[PDB]
C-alpha cells in the first residue's frame, strides 16, 4: 500500500512516526507474501487491504509485540492472539 | 500502547530574584513534540480559596525516555506541571496536573 | 487451592496532635495565672 | 477568655471523630467493591461468592482493614498464567483515598 | 454504500471524521468482496448492508483494532473475536 | 415494520432519534431478508415481529455494535453474542 | 390474552405503561404463533398461558433486551438466554 | 389447589397479594396441564402438590421471572434454572 | 410422620410456625408418595424417615424455595439442587 | 448504552456586579434537548447548616460530544450543576449534582 | 424479591410555629399498608450525648412506586425516618433509620 | 448406638441437646437400614460405627441440612455433598 | 453451625437513684443456659485512661430466638455486654464486648 | 493401637481430651476392620499404623466432620474428601 | 495477602500560637510593674 | 533411618521434638513397608531415603494431616495431595 | 505449620511501689522454651518522641496451649510484649511487639 | 538483517543498547536457521523478515525471558508461549 | 557431585548451611540412583548435573517440602509438582 | 559458548556474578548434551545458541529454580513450565 | 529474581557532639557493591516546609543476607536511607527512601 492510506485510517496528520510505520508496512507485506503459495510473486490487489489492516493492528501493538497483556499506570490492554488469523480463512479458501 | 497524541515538553527555568528591580523573571525552554499516550481529559471541579476551577489530573506515557530536563508539558492545549515521573526499562510514565 | 486473599487498610495517627494540644493548653493556663494577679 | 474549654473538647472528642470517619469510609469501601466486582467480572461464570465475601473489621484503634475473603480473589485482582486481570479493589482504593483525605481535612478546616 | 448512511446510523452529524470513515468503508467493501466466490466481480445488493454494519463495528473499535480488551480509569471495552463471523455463515449459505 | 411500532415499545415519544431508528430498522430488514432462501422476495408477515425485536436489541446496543462488554463510569452492560440467534431456529424450521 | 391478566399478575394497577405492554403482548403472540406447526392458524388454548408468562419476562427485561447483564450504582441484573427455552420442549412434545 | 393452601405455606395472613397469587396459581395449573399427555384432561390429585410448590417458587421470584440473578442494595438472589425440573422426572416416569 | 418429631429435631419448642410445618410435611409426604411405583398406595415404613428429613431441609429453605442462593449484609445461604436426590437412589434400589 | 432520556443543557453566564444598583443578575443560555443516559434518581439526605435537603449526586452520558459551553443540566425535572466532565473518544460523561 | 413484609408509610407534615401559643404541632398523614421486602432487624448500640440507644439502620424495597409523598415508615413495629430513596425503573428502594 | 457414645465424641457433657441428638441418631439408623438389602432386618454391628460418625456430621450440620454453604457474621462453613458417601463403597462391597 | 458452647444470658435491670442513701443498686436477672456458637477468644490490648486491659470483642450465635429481655452474656467465664443483636429468620446473632 | 502413641505423635501431653481420642480410635479401628475382606477377623499388624494416621487426621478435623471448609475471621481450614482414600489402594493391592 | 494502605497523620503548628500567647504574657507583666513599683 | 539424618536436614539442633519425629519416622517406615510386595520383609536400602524425605514432609504438615490448605493469622500453607505420590512410580517400576 | 523456632515465654510480675525506697522492682518468671512458628523478622523505623528506633511487629504460633501465665516472649534474641493472644481449638496465636 | 532496520522499527535512535540487540539478532538468525530443513545452508530471503519481527519481540522481553508474567506496582506484562509459534506454520507450509 | 559446585551455583559463600546441603545432595543422589535401571550400580557421568540441579531446587524448597504454596506478609512461593519430572523423560529416552 | 556472549545479552558489565553464570552455562551444556542421541559427543554448533538462551532464562530464574510463582514485596514473577520445551521440537525434528 | 543492579551499602556512624568545637562530624563506612534487584525509579513531588523536592520511595532485594551493619544505600546514583529491612529465609528485602 501507500503509507498515506494507513496514515489516514489511524488519523495521523504529521511526519513524526513515518519511520516506524514504513517498517511495519514493509513487514506486513513480507509476511503476507510469505503466506501465499510459492508460485505467487506479488500480493494480488484483491488482498491489498489486509496489509493496511494489520499495519493498524501492529501500530496499536507497538511496544507490546510479544505480550498478551500490558498494564501501565492504570492503562490496560489485552491483545488478539494472531494478527492474520481472520485472513487465513480467506487466503486458503481463495487459492484452494 | 497506541502512541497517537503529540506532547510538547517544557522546562521553566527558575531565575534568581533581583531586588533592585523586584523581578524574578523565569525563562521557558521548550522542546520538539514527542509521540505520547494520554488518559482521557477530565475537567473536575477543584475548590480553591478564591473559588472553583476546572482541574485536570492525568497520566502521560512515552516510549523509552528523553535525554533532557523537563518540568511541564503542553498537550491538547492544556499546560500541566509534572508531579511524578516513573522510569521503566523501555517506557516512561509521567503523572501530570493542570496549572490553574 | 491457596488462600490468596487481598487486604486494604485505612488507619490514622492522633498522638502528635494530642501533644501539640497539651502544649497550647498549658501556654494558655500560663496566661490565666498571670491574669489572675492582674 | 474560656478558650481552655475549646481546647479541652478538641483533646477529648476528636478521637471519636476520626474513628467515625474511618468507619464510614471502610463501609463505603466494601459497598463500592461489591459493586465493582460485578462491574468487571462478567465473562459469565458469576455465582457472586466473591461478593458474598468482601468484608471489613476494626483491626486496631483508628485502624480498619477491608478484606476479600474468597480464596481465588487474588487471581482475579492480578490475573494469572491463563487469565487477564480484572482489578476490583484497586479502583476503589483510588476513590476511598480521596474521600478519606478530604473528609479528614473537613474535620479541621 | 454511501458514506452518508453509515454517518446517519452512527448519528455523527459533523465532518470531523470523514477521512477515517471513508477508509473504513473502503476496507469493509474490499474484505466482503474478498469473501465472495472467486468469479463474483460485484457485491450482491442483497449483502450491501453488511458493509454498513461492519463499518459501524469498526468505527466503535477505533483505537482497539488488535486489542481484545481495553481499559482505563473507569472506561472499559471488550471486543468480539471477528467482525464478519455472523456473516460468514450467511454468505456461505447464500452461495451453497 | 412501521417505525411507530418500534417507537412504541422502547417508550419513545419524540422525534430526536428517528434517523437512527430508521437505519436500524432498514438494516434489520435487510439482514432477515438475507437469511431466508434465495427465492424469497419479502419477509413474510409471519416473521414481521423479528424486525421489531431486533430493532429494539440494536437500539440498546447503540454505541457498542462490536463489543461484548461496555463499562462507562459505573454503568456497565454485557451483550448477547448474536441478535438473530433465537430466530434461526424458527426460520430454518419453517422453510425446512 | 387480555392485557388485564398480565397487568394483574405483575401487580401494575395504573395505566402508565399500557402502550408498552400491548406491544410486548402482540410480540409474544406473534412469536408463539411462529413456533407452531406451519398448518396451525391459531394458538391452542392449552398454550394460552405462555403468552402471559413470556410477556412478564419481557416486562422485566425492558431496557435489557439484547443484554445478558446490566449493572448500575446499587442495582444489577442477569438474564437467561432465551425466553421460550422452557416452552420449546413442551410445544415439541405436544405436537410430537 | 385452593389459594389458602399456598397462602398458609408462605406464611401470609392478609389479602393484599391475592390478585397476584391467583394468577400465579392459575399459570402453574395451566403449565402442569401442558406437561401431561394430550389425553389427560385434569392434573391428577397425585400431583396436586406440584402446583403448590411452584406457586411458592414463583412467589419468591416475583419481579425476576426472567433473571438468573437479582441484586438490589446489598440483597442478592440467584434463581433455579427451571421451576418444574424436579417434577419432570416424576411426571414422565409416571406416565411411561 | 407426626409433626412433633420434626418439631423435636429442629429444636423448635414454641408453636409459632406449626401452620407452615404442617404444610411442609403434607407436601413432602405427597412428593414421596409420588416417587413410589404406581401400584403402591402407602409409603413403606422403611422410608418414613425421609418425610422428616426433607421437611427439615425445607424448613431451612423457607424464603428460598426457588433460589439457588440468598445473600444479605453478611448472611448467605447456598442450596443444594434437589431435596430428594439422595433418596431417589435408595427408593430405586429398594424397588429394583 | 441505551440513550433514552432527554437532557437540556444550560450555561449560566456570570454577570459583572454593578455597584450602582447592587445587582449581579446572571443570564441563562439554554439549549435544545439531547438524548442521554443517566443513573437512577437518588434523593439522599444532605445536611446543610440550615437543615436537611434532598440531594442527588449522579452521572449522565452522551454519545460523541457537544460543540458548545455548558454549566448546568436540567433532566427529569431536576436541575444539576456539572462538577466533572470526562471526555472519551466517542462518548462524554458528566458528573452532576443537584442544586439545592 | 420476596415481598412478604407489610410497611405502613407516613408523612409527618410540618406546621408553622405559632408564637401566640409557643406550639408547632405537626400532623401525621398515614397510608394503607404496602407489601415490601426488608433487611433483617439490627439493634446496634448508638451512643448519643445522653447515653446509649438501640438504633436500627436498614433498607426497604417495594415493587414499582407510590404516587404519594412520604417521610417515615412503620414496619415490624419500629418507626423509621427515610434518609434516602432510590428510584429504579420497576423498583423503589428506601434507606431508613429508626427514630430514637 | 447408645447416645452416650456419640455424646462422648462431640465432647458434650450436659443434657441440653439430647432431644435433638436422639432424633438425629434415630434418623441415621433408619437411613442406614434403608441402604442395606431388603432381607437385612438390623444393621450388623460390623457397621455400627457409621451411625455414630454420621450422627456427628449431622450434629455439625444442624441448621444447614439443605445447604452447600452457610455464612453468618464472619463464620463460614461449606458442607460435604453426601453424609454416607464414603460408606456406600463399604456397604456395597460387603454385600456384593 | 455446630452449637457446642453454653451461654448464660443476663439482664442487668437499672434501678432508680435513691438520693436519701446515695445508692442506685441494680439487680441482675439471670437465665438458664442456652446452646450457642461463638468465635475463638481474643485477648486484645485495649488502652484506657488508667492503662492496659485485656479486652475481647466477639460474636455469638443461637438458633431461632429467645422470648426474654437480655443485656449481658456470661460464657467461657467471661462476661460481655451485648452491643448489637441481629435477627435473621431462624437464627439470632449477638455482637458482644467484654466488660472491663 | 495404644492411645499413648497417637497421643505422642500429636504431642498432646495432658489428659484433657482422652475421652474424645478414645472414641476416635475406636472408630478408626472399626472402619478399617470394615474395609478388610469379609473373612478377615483381625486387622493385620502390617496395617496397624493406619489406625494411628487416620486418628490424627480426625483429631485435626474435630468440629468439621461433615464440612469441606471452615473459616472465621482469619483462621481457615479446608479438608480432603476421604480420610482413607490413600489407604483403600494399599489394602486392595495387599489382598489382590 | 497483598495489603493496600491509606495512612492519615494529624498535625497542628502550635509553635506560632505559643509565641503569641507568651508575647501577650510578657506584655501584660509590664503593666503589673508600672502599677506597683 | 536414624533420627539424626532427618534431624540434620530440617535443621534441628535440640531435643524438644524427638518424640514426634520418632513416631513420624516409625509411621513412614510402616507405610513404605506396606507399599512393597507381600514377600518383602524390609525396606531395601535402595529406598531408605524415601523414609527421610516423607518424614520431612510430614514434619512440615504437623497439625494439618488432613487439610488441603491452612491459614493462621496471615500465614498460609497449601499441601500436596499425597506424600508418596512421586515414589509410587519408582517402587512399582522397580518390582515390575 | 512448621514449628521450627524455639520461643522462651516470660511473665514480668508487677511489684507494688515502695514509697520508703522509691522502688517498684518487678520480677521476671521465665519458662522453658517451646517450639513455635513465627513470621520473618521486620525492623521498621518507628518514630518516637526522642527519635528513630528499629521496631518489630510480628505474630507467633504454638500448637495447643500453655498452662501458665505469660506477658513477654524472647525469640530470635529479641524481647517482645504480647499485645494479643488468640485461642483456637488446637492452636494458640500471639500478636507480639518488640520492647524499645 | 541489518541492525539498523530493527533499530528503526523499535524507534530506538541512540546507541545505548546495540550490544544487546546485536546478540538478540544473532540469536534469532541462529534459531531460524535451525528450524529450516537440514540441507538448507541459508535463510531464504522470503523469510528475512522473521528475524526482525522476533528480534523486536525479544527486545520487549528483555528481563523476562524465562517468565510467563512480570509485575511490579502497576507495571505488568504477560508474554505469549513461544516467539516463533506463528512462523512454525509458515516455514512448514513453505517446505511442504 | 562436590558440595562446592552446588555451593557456587547458589552463590552461598559462608558455611552456615553445609549440614543441610550435604543431606540434600545425599538425598538427590540416592533418588537418581533409584530411577536408573535395576542393574546400573553407578550414576552415569552424563547425568551428573541432575544431582546439582535438583539440589538447588530443594535448597529453595527448604521449609516447603510437602507444600504446593507458602505465603506470609506478601512473601509467596508456589512450587512445581515434581522435582525430577523434567528428567524422568531424559533418563527414559537414554535407556530406551 | 563463551561466558562473554551470555554476559553481553543480559547487559552485565562487571565480574560480580561470574561464578554463578559459569555454573549455569556448564549445567545448560550438560543438559543439552543429555538430550542429544547417545552417539553424539558434542553439541553441534548449529544448536550453540540454545546454551546461551537457556543460560539467560536461568539467570532470570535464579533463586526460583523450582517455583512457578514468586512474589517478594510487590515484585511478582511467574515462570515457564520447562526451559527447553521450545527447543525439544527442534532437536527431535533434526535428528529424526 | 533477576539480580542485575549493583548496590553500594553504607553505614553512617554517628559521632558524639563535641561542645568545645560545636561539631558532631559523623563518619561513613562504605562497602563493596552487591548484586541486587530494585523497583523502577520514581521521582514524586514531596512537599516540605521549604518547598518541593523530587523524592523516591522504593524497595531493594538481595539474595541471602549481609554480615555487616548498614544504614544507607547508594544505587542508580541516588542515596537512600533504609527505613525497613525484612529478613526472609533465603532473601533480604530493604525498604528505602531517598535523602532530600
Amino acid at each position: 500500500t501507500t503509507l498515506a492510506d494507513v496514515k489516514k485510517r489511524i488519523g495521523l496528520k504529521d511526519e513524526k512516526q513515518d519511520e516506524q510505520l514504513e517498517e511495519i508496512i514493509k513487514s506486513c507485506e513480507s509476511q503476507l507474501l510469505s503466506m501465499l503459495p510459492i508460485e505467487v510473486e506479488q500480493i494480488p490487489e484483491r488482498f491489498s487491504y489486509m496489509i493496511k489492516e494489520v499495519a493498524v493492528k501492529r501500530y496499536n501493538r507497538i511496544g507490546a509485540e510479544g505480550m498478551t497483556s500490558e498494564a501501565v499506570d492504570g492503562r490496560s490492554n489485552a491483545y488478539e492472539l494472531n494478527d492474520f488469523k481472520e485472513y487465513e480463512a480467506i487466503i486458503d479458501n481463495y487459492f484452494n | 500502547m497506541r502512541y497517537e497524541d503529540r506532547v510538547i515538553f517544557q522546562l521553566e527555568q527558575v531565575a534568581t530574584y533581583n531586588p533592585k528591580t523586584s523581578k524574578k523573571e523565569n525563562t521557558l525552554i521548550t522542546y520538539d513534540a514527542i509521540p505520547c499516550n494520554i488518559n482521557p481529559i477530565s475537567r473536575a471541579r477543584k475548590q480553591l480559596e478564591f473559588g472553583d476551577v476546572k482541574n485536570d489530573v492525568s497520566v502521560l506515557r512515552i516510549k523509552e525516555s528523553i535525554s533532557y530536563p523537563v518540568s511541564h508539558v503542553l498537550v491538547n492545549g492544556i499546560r500541566y506541571k509534572i508531579v511524578d515521573t516513573r522510569i521503566y526499562r523501555h517506557e516512561t510514565s509521567y503523572y501530570i496536573e493542570e496549572v490553574n | 487451592m491457596t488462600e490468596y486473599k487481598i487486604k486494604a487498610t485505612i488507619e490514622a495517627s492522633v498522638a502528635k496532635f494530642k501533644r501539640q494540644i497539651d502544649s497550647a493548653v498549658k501556654s494558655v493556663q500560663r496566661f490565666k495565672r498571670v491574669a489572675d494577679q492582674t | 477568655d474560656a478558650l481552655l474549654n475549646q481546647f479541652h473538647d478538641m483533646k477529648t472528642n476528636i478521637d471519636d471523630d476520626v474513628d467515625d470517619i474511618l468507619q464510614e469510609n471502610a463501609k463505603e469501601y466494601v459497598v463500592r467493591a461489591k459493586l465493582k466486582a460485578r462491574e468487571v467480572m462478567n465473562k459469565g461464570y458469576w455465582t457472586g461468592n466473591l461478593s458474598r465475601n468482601i468484608r471489613y473489621k476494626k483491626t486496631g484503634d483508628l485502624q480498619y482493614t477491608i478484606t476479600s475473603h474468597a480464596a481465588y480473589s487474588g487471581f482475579l485482582e492480578f490475573g494469572t498464567r491463563y487469565m487477564e486481570a480484572e482489578p476490583f479493589m484497586w479502583p476503589v482504593y483510588e476513590v476511598i483515598r480521596k474521600s478519606t483525605v478530604e473528609e479528614l481535612k473537613a474535620l479541621f478546616e
